[PDB]
RNA sequence: UUGGAGUAGGCCAGCUCAGACCGAACUCAUUUCCUGCCUUUUACCGGAUGUGACCGUGAGUUGGCCUGAAAUACUCCCUAAUCUUUGGAAACUCUCUGGAUAUCCCAGAUU
């Protein structure tokens, strides 16, 4: 069998380069520019605004986030209007 | 308005003339019956034995008596000589 | 046998396509093998700069104005919220060839329809402002050669096709906003530096001397449409 | 089409076999008649492409399919030689029936479609029997058809072999102007005759090189046969109209005046 | 079931609401025009009543498009359904009705 | 009809970092309009109309960006021709490409100059058979003197396989000869720093293509094919080797 | 002679079928018309505006013997002598599906409009098919032993009035699949069966040229027959003539083989109209459902007449 | 459904050929008084005789066929027999068949001692027409012109090459209506080789530079003749230099004269080299040069470094810096 | 007259003249083969009048009329004739 | 992985469209002009200009014919080794913060 990739995973791949806001299993919300996302949803970010559930607001650069420990992501409406949502019949 | 039941019910007054066909021999009107209707009524008049309470089994015996009134069709595996096929060109013996 | 080989590779076609002509079959098998132009897209993304990266180079290479200004900063950062600057260098004539859509690059701002602009010629300076015409951008297209997509606005770092700013442009123009909000002046981009010479010389006159003004208008349109063409009137009254 | 592996089937007359011979440059060292032939064939090709049309044959009914819809026409499969014998017999009987209805039985139509008087004609008879262009063009076309069908009949009887058959067909389609008077009733048929002569020059010169001598034996008849099929294509609407009007006069009479005469030069 | 409106309940007890777009074999949920619900049971102790009414405040916030991690979805509730005539041969004309039609 | 969304294209216009402005430039008839045809047929739904063509016009090349009547009659480009396409990378991310297709005749280098003024990078299309020709040299000189970044597209690999009919080792040598000829013109224009602007397939700025058959690859993308087939290869190291 | 409708003319003629028009029905809003005819087609018209044939539905292999609309006018159902029913989406003009299972000509069909939608069909194999308009397979079928030519659904939605060769209007209960009771009195085969808009009475027209109104409310005497309207002779074609009630229910119309649509008063019994206009038998006569005085008559003339009752 | 017009409808069938044969034999020459009621139609069908001539002559057999059967549409009088066929052919197969005829005919003309041309007309003027049934019907036909094909070399077309409609029962055609074909590579190669006397050698489209339709039309509009091309009546007989007398441009003292511009250049660049270029056509400028050469040695593989190809040297590549 | 009366007149006259134009066209171009595929039947209702000599009523008659299949090869049957034109319509009073 | 909707091939006939390439092919007529040849016409020369016809073609659609096949099948729509569904769980104390505030309780966070 030939391995296909999931639509949310390739949506992360199309979301690379934009200002994504995600949050993680310790209840932590991170904002910034995504620079690489892989099929196991491991991501990096570069201009991170940090809001941790203990009330910790901070800002730093170049973080690595595990896809097992992430909870969800937020991406813009143009990435809603991306071409892969047009189901090309083959 | 001219086709109201009252207007159609009222008749023309006056005594009759003491003294309207478009054909010289009658009245002809263009009509739109069905082809099956015409063919069935024409058949009812045209076939012999019109009406007649008569079932499919006795259809089969009437056809049997007619089919041995007809002559012998032949075998259709003998090309020449006696016994050859004549089929639908068999004479009704009279 | 072909079905066997391509099924080994994982390439599948309809059997009619299998019995198709060799050239169409070859194109179909190449589509199933190589796929689309993702290799070209990767190469260009990796080895060619963004407008956000090449704006500074193109400013220091082709801007006559001072580089330490806020309009220079807006063009350097490709800000779509800044003043409108479009560097028009090509003119594509319309379908009936009655006018010349001005094709250029939006450097800063957003080029949007019904917008009052100043079209600046190749010889516009602060003291000598004869090569400046106030006009209005009337139509804005994304050009697709075979067709045009009319839009409500083309942002910075992009290519725009402008209708309405046509007449004053001869070879190259800089279309700037009417008045910048910082109280700062406008400067033009440098002319094109072509890399061959127009050395072949042809004289024209009309067959109808009454129709000679039509030759003048057509020669103007020719001079607009062809960048390296140069038209003169030699003093014997002969058009060159 | 040899770069293809699939296609649609085309008409046998729509395959030109030597069109690229005259479409490419002429080979070196050719006679002047051959060079002129190459140029005339190019001229016909360029004029065809220049006057290329684009009609709308939509209201088109097929004649043979309408006739097939009727009860008076039936369908069967026969040999081509049988069909040709029938067509030649039918054409002969038609022209003979027309002659006899017009009471011109002092004219004899023979089986090769020659029309001759059987005696010396008076002036009155010569006038009543001066046939016209529609009759005579149809008679010469049936004469050519007879010549072709008769060549096939000779081959099928066994009097000639197949090489002689092909050579005779090629001779006939190249010598229409000598074997008929079809040009005498339609003078643009000289365009068709000239086309066949140009093809004869090209084919002959490329065919009789080296060990192949000069004389009869060339049976490469498809180009000339093509030419006469396309001539027929153009001549059908014209002759079917003309023959229909011949039959209108024969069967309901001539309307003499009534449609007004124009003011010609002699009437000004 | 694609392009219906969905409410998804997540393992700590959250709710993510709105229009869903796609899925995968891992049932990762992408969903658009989202607003989020937190069921925070707040102890709004009134100064006049001694009964501490633990009111489940369902606070909401709009975010946009979600990409929910597939190892986190608990519950999915469906809410609402998603949001060539060639002209014929016929002519129509005024006409009369007839002469008399006697009974 | 297109296979993307034009509103999405306008939003890609709004974000100015994922945009590339490129010009396709090269010698006469080396395949620039044909490369644009490849991209147009990937993005646009016009294959059914091209299939409904019959005869010699069914054999005709599309040439989407040639629209002038001189272009359709003479068969060469004389005007520059811009298009804006939403193309996809190997990772699947849509980008915006503003591409200007330039002429290749040595007379319309004014069109080439105007396009080079507008664009940020130049993809140079070079026929693998003829190699570096006169307008290839002219365009190389102008591009590197204006300091425009340069990538290379070696075209007509079907002419390698089907016309010349040379074995694959000699095909490698032919490709190496063409790439080194391009780099030789680079070096002879800027001595001492052509190595800083070196074009070679192992770096990934050389693309092998056949535009009549609609395919292209880099070594990195071909190693990515090997990665997707056999699983678990290190793609950059494989392409380098 | 006043103007009593928003038509282009007090009477208009719609032509374009190339065969006998066997059925013609109004929209539930009374602005569209679907006509099914023996050229195996359905033609879709707009009555207002001016008039426009806006649709043609093809796909049936034989004559369109009956049709009906949905509750809101987006799905059209039709029974045809190809032994099939069919449902058609009218926004795309395309056949949703076919309902298969009848073994002879499907003479009549009706659609249950209230509660939840159903299809009822009466056919010459002696069957009454109960069809759900989502499955091609029949939910149920009542099995008689005589051909059935007219069917109607009670407003309650679970009784079916069916008449056929046996000259008796048999009222059946669906859930029992069994005959409740037989209204008797007709002498020839019932051609139409229609309930009044208020729902307490049943018009039936048979081939003995008598249009009888019957009672439907459960409290009624042993003889349930209200009245026997006359004035519409069956001609020489044994067609299934389809009458109707007025929207207010005071008028009652059938077609008649002398080309005449005949209208009586359902309460009184007097012949209100005997409108002419057709040269074949008038197979269908339909009052407008929006309360307008518009009458529609469809005949075996390959045309129909749409007039106003001034 | 079987009576959707009032009656049971069936397809029109073919009759026996003996039926048509009996009809024409009975009517003969239309001489017996029985056939007067046919005489008006017979003579009336004369109007349609041109179609019958075209249909027969286009469905005529090819030199490799001894006999051909054709469908005919005949009148029940015996007045008009119309060949109801179109001679539809696979164009590669038809090329190969006539190329094989070219070669076979040339061999026979070199090998025959004396070629006796057959007489025209083949029959006498007063000789009555022959009969199918008594002169042709069952007569043994002679051998048609056919190439001796090769059981091994021409194996790919061996069984079917000279059939009337080749491959009509095989999956290489759409069906008996003979409208679409598909052939294999061995079959196509064998047909190309058999059609070798009549195939164009031209591979480069640059061969027809200034010798193609647009150039011919431009030369016609310019009233000039290309070398080897056709010549026409002028498009514009209006311009003479004496009419274009000494106004401004015709000054021989003003024009610099180099070596002269030719007619081919005037046609190749019609808007630069002509003052009034009306109705001229812009021809295709160039094509990329074809570097394909046909291999003569048949033992050579598909991919090989040909001797005609200039060699690639390591120091010809030479990465310098 | 008003626009509605002018358009009613134009429709009536366009119909009559169009029928004559079709007649003239079919006369000017005979339609190659003079058979029709659309050879459907007309039905006529036929109520008869009495008889020559009988006044007894007799049965109503349905007539199926079809156009006859004529042989497409046939020329027209009858030779045309020259007849002098008939007298005019009765001349009107001379109102001088 | 499925339910929903589908049913073959060949051939014949009709209808509707299609050229900018219906047609990798090629004829005829004719309008208005120009040239030529010509005692008048027809039959002609060869250029322009439009306008018809004829020999053909494709796609869609509808009906029929021929040979099969027959709950078979195909056709579409749609679908336990770490890194994710084969787990560090489950339970609840202690401490801290907030509400209540004398506590109980509860929330958040931590071990
Ligand atoms: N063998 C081969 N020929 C090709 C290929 N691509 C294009 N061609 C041919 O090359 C010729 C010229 O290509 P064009 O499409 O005109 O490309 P171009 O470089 O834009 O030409 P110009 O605009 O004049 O510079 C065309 O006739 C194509 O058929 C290819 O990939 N392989
Ligand atoms: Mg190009």
């Amino acid at each position: 069998m030939t391995s296909s990739i999931g639509i949310p995973i390739k949506l992360l791949n199309e979301a690379q380069g934009h200002i994504v806001t995600l949050e993680l299993t310790t209840g932590q919300t991170y904002r910034g520019k995504l620079i690489e996302a892989e099929d196991n949803m491991n991501v990096q970010l570069k201009d991170i605004t940090v809001t941790a559930r203990d009330g910790r607001v901070s800002h730093l650069e170049q973080i690595y986030i595990r896809g097992s420990h992430v909870r969800f992501f937020i991406v813009p409406d143009m990435l809603r209007n991306a071409p892969m949502f047009r189901s090309r019949n083959v | 308005v001219p086709y109201t039941g009252e207007n159609l019910a009222r008749p023309s007054y006056g005594p009759a003339n003491p003294f309207k066909n478009n054909v010289l021999t009658g009245h002809a009107e263009e009509m739109y019956i069905s082809e099956a209707t015409f063919r069935a009524k024409h058949r009812a008049v045209e076939a012999v034995g019109g009406g007649v309470m008569r079932s499919n089994r006795e259809m089969k015996e009437v056809n049997k008596r007619l089919r041995e009134m007809r002559e012998d069709k032949g075998s259709a595996t003998i090309a020449d000589g006696e016994g050859a096929y004549i089929g639908p060109w068999a004479r009704y013996k009279r | 046998d072909l079905k066997r080989t391509l099924s080994k590779l994982g390439i599948f076609l309809k059997p009619s396509q299998y019995k198709a002509d060799p050239k169409v079959l070859m194109k179909l098998v190449c589509e199933q093998f190589f796929g689309p132009s993702t290799a070209f897209v990767d190469m260009v993304i990796k080895h060619i700069p963004s407008p956000l990266e090449a704006a500074e180079k193109k400013l220091e290479r082709y801007y006559t104005g001072p580089l330490d200004t806020k309009i220079a900063e807006s063009m350097k950062n490709c800000d779509q919220n800044g003043p409108l600057v479009v560097h028009v260098t090509k003119l594509f004539n319309t379908i009936d060839a009655k006018s010349f859509y001005a094709f250029g690059r939006v450097m800063s701002g957003i080029a949007r329809p019904g917008a009052d602009v100043r079209v600046l010629g190749e010889g516009y300076t602060l003291d000598d402002e004869e090569d400046m015409v106030v006009s209005r951008i009337s139509d804005v297209f994304i050009a697709e050669t075979r067709y045009n997509i009319p839009t409500d606005g083309v942002p910075a770092g992009n290519f725009v096709l402008l209708g309405g700013v046509d007449n004053s442009i001869v070879k190259t123009a800089t279309i700037v906003d009417k008045k910048f909000d910082n109280g700062e002046d406008a400067y033009v981009f440098k002319p094109l530096s072509h890399f061959t010479e127009s050395v072949l010389k042809v004289a024209v006159e009309p067959i109808n001397p009454s129709e000679l003004p039509k030759m003048l208008d057509g020669i103007r349109k020719i001079n607009k449409s062809y960048p390296l063409i140069t038209t003169k009137v030699e003093e014997s009254g002969e058009h060159i | 089409p040899f770069d293809r592996r699939s296609g649609r089937m085309v008409r046998a007359q729509d395959v030109p076999l030597i069109k690229h011979w005259y479409l490419e440059h002429c080979p070196p060292k050719q006679p002047v008649k051959v060079r002129v032939s190459y140029q005339k064939l190019l001229k016909t090709y360029v004029l065809n492409e220049l006057h290329r049309k684009r009609p709308k044959s939509m209201q088109k009914q097929s004649l043979l399919r309408t006739l097939k819809q009727t009860k008076f026409f039936q369908q069967t499969t026969i040999d081509w030689v049988e069909a040709g014998l029938q067509v030649c017999r039918q054409g002969f009987n038609m022209l003979n029936l027309l002659i006899h209805r017009k009471n011109l039985t002092y004219l004899h139509l023979d089986y090769n479609f020659n029309l001759k008087p059987v005696k010396t004609l008076t002036t009155k008879e010569r006038k009543k029997s001066r046939f016209g262009n529609a009759f005579h063009l149809m008679r010469e076309i049936l004469r050519l058809t007879k010549l072709i069908v008769d060549a096939q009949v000779q081959y099928r009887l066994g009097n000639i072999d197949a090489f002689q058959l092909a050579d005779g067909i090629h001779y006939a389609f190249n010598h229409v102007g000598q074997l008929t008077g079809m040009y005498r009733y339609k003078y643009k048929l000289m365009h068709q005759i000239r086309s066949c002569k140009d093809l004869k020059h090209l084919i002959y010169y490329r065919f009789n090189t080296g060990p192949v001598g000069k004389g009869p034996g060339c049976g490469f008849w498809a180009p000339s046969w093509r030419v006469w099929l396309f001539f027929m294509r153009g001549i059908i609407p014209l002759l079917e109209r003309w023959l229909g009007n011949l039959l209108s006069r024969q069967f309901e009479g001539r309307h003499s005046k009534g449609v007004a005469k124009t003011v010609t030069k002699q009437r000004v | 079931y694609i392009n219906w409106r969905m409410r998804v309940t997540l393992n700590d007890g959250r709710q993510m609401t709105g229009q869903m777009l796609a899925f995968d074999k891992h049932m990762n949920l992408v969903l658009a025009d989202t607003e989020e619900f937190r069921k925070t049971k707040r102890m709004q102790a009134k100064p006049n009543s001694s009964t501490t009414q633990t009111l489940i405040q369902e606070e909401k916030r709009t975010l946009g498009l979600t990409i929910v991690r597939g190892a986190n979805i608990i519950a999915l509730s469906v809410e609402s359904p998603p949001p060539t005539l060639t002209a014929g041969p016929g002519v129509a004309r005024p006409a009369g009705r007839g002469a008399a039609a006697p009974i | 009809p297109v296979y993307f969304d034009r509103g999405f294209m306008t939003d890609l216009m709004n974000f100015p970092e994922q945009i590339r402005n490129i010009a396709l430039a090269g010698h006469l008839h080396h395949g620039k309009t044909a490369f644009m045809d490849m991209l147009v047929l990937e993005t646009h739904a016009i294959q059914e109309r091209l299939d409904k063509r019959t005869g010699k016009k069914r054999d005709e090349q599309l040439r989407y960006t040639d629209v002038h009547v001189i272009e359709r009659d003479r068969g060469l480009s004389i005007k520059a021709a811009p298009m804006s396409l939403v193309l996809s990378s190997t990772k699947g991310k849509s980008h915006l490409f503003n591409i200007i297709d330039t002429p290749g005749h040595v007379d319309f280098v004014d069109e080439v100059a105007a396009a080079f003024r507008l664009v940020d990078g130049v993809c140079l299309v070079v026929d693998v058979v003829e190699g570096v020709q006169v307008n290839t040299e002219q365009i190389i000189k102008h591009a590197v003197l204006e300091d425009i970044p340069l990538t290379l597209i070696i075209n007509k690999m079907d002419r390698l396989i089907l016309e010349l009919k040379i074995p694959p080792t000699d095909a490698y040598f032919k490709l190496k000869h063409v790439i080194e000829e391009v780099n030789t013109v680079i070096e002879n224009t800027i001595p001492g720093r052509g190595e800083s602007k070196r074009l070679s397939p192992e770096k990934g700025n050389v693309l092998f293509a056949c535009t009549s058959m609609g395919w292209c690859f880099t070594l990195q993308s071909f190693a990515k094919m090997y990665s997707e087939s056999y699983g678990g290869v290190n793609v950059e190291e494989f392409a380098r080797r | 002679t006043p103007r009593t409708s928003n038509l282009k003319a007090p009477l208009m003629e719609l032509s374009g079928h190339t065969g006998e028009i066997f059925t013609a029905k109004f929209d539930p809003t009374g602005t569209l018309i679907a006509s099914g005819s023996m050229d195996r087609t359905i033609m879709l018209w707009r009555v207002y505006g001016d008039c426009e044939n806006y649709g043609v539905l093809n796909g049936h292999k034989a004559a369109i013997l009956d049709l009906q609309w949905s509750r809101d006018g987006d799905i059209l159902f039709s029974a045809s002598a190809d032994m099939h029913l069919a449902s058609w989406d009218l926004t795309t003009g395309q056949r949703i599906r076919r309902y298969i299972g009848h073994e002879e000509i499907i003479n009549a069909m009706d659609v249950t409009q209230r509660g939840e939608e159903l299809l009822i069909s009466g056919s010459d194999d002696g069957t009454i098919g109960i069809w759900d308009p989502r499955t091609k397979n029949a939910v149920d079928y009542i099995e008689t032993d005589f051909p059935i030519t007219a069917v109607a659904v009670s407003e309650a939605g679970n009784e079916i009035y069916s008449g056929g060769i046996d000259n008796d209007i048999k009222v059946w209960d669906i859930r029992k699949k069994a005959v409740v009771h037989t209204m008797l009195g007709h002498n020839d085969t019932i051609t139409t069966l229609r309930v009044s808009p208020d729902g307490q009475q049943l018009l039936s027209y048979a081939m003995d040229s008598t249009a009888r109104t019957w009672d439907i409310r459960p409290f009624a005497p042993t003889d349930r027959h209200i009245r026997t309207f006359d004035g519409a002779p069956l001609g020489l074609e044994k067609n299934l003539i389809r009458g109707s009630w007025s929207k207010d229910g005071k008028k009652i119309a059938v077609g008649a083989g002398d080309g005449t649509v005949v209208i009586w008063g359902s309460d009184t019994g007097k012949l209100l109209y005997k409108l002419p206009g057709h040269k074949g038998t008038v197979n269908c006569a339909e009052f407008a459902p929006d309360g307008a005085p518009i009458i529609l008559s469809a005949s075996s003339d390959r045309t129909m007449l749409l007039g106003e009752l001034i | 459904e079987k009576r959707k017009g009032g009656f049971v409808e069936t397809q029109k069938a073919d009759m026996p050929p003996e039926h048509l044969r009996k009809i024409v034999k009975d009517i003969g020459d239309v001489s017996q008084k029985k056939y007067t009621s046919d005489k008006r139609s017979y003579l009336g069908a004369l109007k349609f005789m041109p179609h019958a001539v075209l249909k027969l002559l286009e469905n005529m057999p090819m030199p490799w066929e001894a006999a051909r059967e054709v469908k005919v549409l005949y009148h029940v009088n015996g007045c008009l027999t119309l060949v109801n066929e179109i001679p539809r052919v696979i164009e590669p197969v038809f090329f190969a068949q006539w190329g094989s005829m070219w070669r076979t005919m040339r061999k026979e003309k070199s090998d025959r001692r004396l070629f006796k041309r057959m007489r025209f007309p083949p029959f006498d003027d007063e000789e009555p027409p022959l009969s199918w049934s008594e002169n042709i019907e069952d007569v043994e036909p002679l051998e048609p012109i056919q190439m001796e094909l090769d059981e091994d070399e021409d194996a790919a077309v061996y069984e079917w090459f000279y059939d009337h409609q080749p491959l009509i029962d095989t999956p290489h055609v759409n069906g008996p209506s003979y409208k679409r074909w598909n052939l294999t590579l061995p079959q196509m190669a064998n047909l190309y080789r058999l059609s070798e006397p009549l195939v164009s050698d031209v591979v480069d489209p640059n061969y027809f530079y200034l010798f193609e339709l647009k150039s011919f039309l431009t030369a016609k509009a310019l009233n000039v003749a290309l070398p080897g091309g056709p010549r026409f009546e002028p498009l514009y007989k209006d311009i003479d230099p004496n009419d274009e007398d000494f106004g401004e441009f015709n000054a021989m003292d003003r024009i610099i004269f180099r070596n002269p511009i030719r007619t081919e250049t005037r046609v190749a660049y019609p808007y630069l080299y002509n003052s009034r270029p009306r109705s001229v056509h812009l021809s295709w400028h160039s094509y990329p040069q074809i570097v394909y050469t046909k291999t003569e040695d048949p033992e050579l593989p598909a991919f090989y470094f040909d001797t005609s190809i200039n060699p690639i040297s390591s120091r010809a590549v030479a990465p310098k810096n | 007259p008003s626009k509605e009366e002018v358009e009613a007149t134009a429709e009536r006259t366009k119909n009559a003249l169009a029928a004559l134009v079709s007649g003239a066209l079919a006369a000017q171009k005979p339609k190659n083969v003079q058979v029709n595929t659309k050879r459907e039947a007309t039905f006529v209702k036929y109520t008869p009048s009495a008889q020559m000599g009988n006044n007894t009523k007799k049965q109503e008659r349905i007539i199926k009329i079809v156009e006859r299949q004529r042989d497409p090869m046939e020329p027209p049957k009858f030779k045309h004739k020259k007849i002098p034109r008939g007298p005019p319509s009765p001349p009107p009073p001379v109102m001088h």
